[PDB]
Order: C-alpha cells, then structure tokens, then sequence
C-alpha cells in the first residue's frame, strides 16, 4: 500500500483588491515627568557686629 | 476625565476623591425602598457624609 495521498500548496492570493491589510502602523508618544527637588542648605554663621 | 501626564498621551485618568456623598433619611435605595440604615437615619434625624 504505497501511494501519494495528500498535498499542500504554497498558494497565495494577489491582494489587488486589498482584502488584507496586514500589520498596522500607528504613531504614538509617551511622556515622562522629572520634577526637581530642593535639598537642605549649608550655612555659614557670623556675628552681626 | 483628565489626561495622563506620565505615560501614554492618549490615556484618560479618573481621579474622583469626594467626602460629600450624602446618605440621609430622604434618600432611597436603587429599589426605591427606605428600610434599614435609611429608616434609622430618618428616625434619628441624622445624615452621613461618605
């Protein structure tokens, strides 16, 4: 019992009717926020006289 | 709705912080009843601020 029983094709459509879109592109943006903190000062004391 | 300032520019963020949701003897439940807590608030002449 030896025979070819089945096959598969590498056939594709010609997408000239634009049935398929494929992958989509969209433009995006992200926002990052960096606030600046204060830090403790350094002091030089001197007399007022 | 507010914009999401950090993250995607097309994100809308809800920031609902309220201390003024009143429950009183004159307010009914979604089913129209005024039993239980509502009835006791009506009898006691009290209202809640949730």
């Amino acid at each position: 019992d030896l025979a070819v029983i089945g096959f598969e094709l590498d056939t594709r459509f010609t997408n000239t009717n634009r049935r398929q879109r494929g992958h989509l592109l969209q433009t995006r943006a992200l926002q990052f926020r960096h606030p600046i903190p204060m830090h403790a000062p350094v002091t030089l004391p001197m007399d007022t006289m | 709705f507010q914009p999401d300032l950090v993250g995607d520019t097309r994100n809308a963020v809800i920031r609902f912080d309220s201390d003024d949701l009143v429950v009183s003897g004159d307010t009914t439940f979604i089913d129209g009843s005024a039993d239980g807590v509502i009835n006791d608030l009506k009898t006691a002449k009290l209202s809640l601020r949730l």
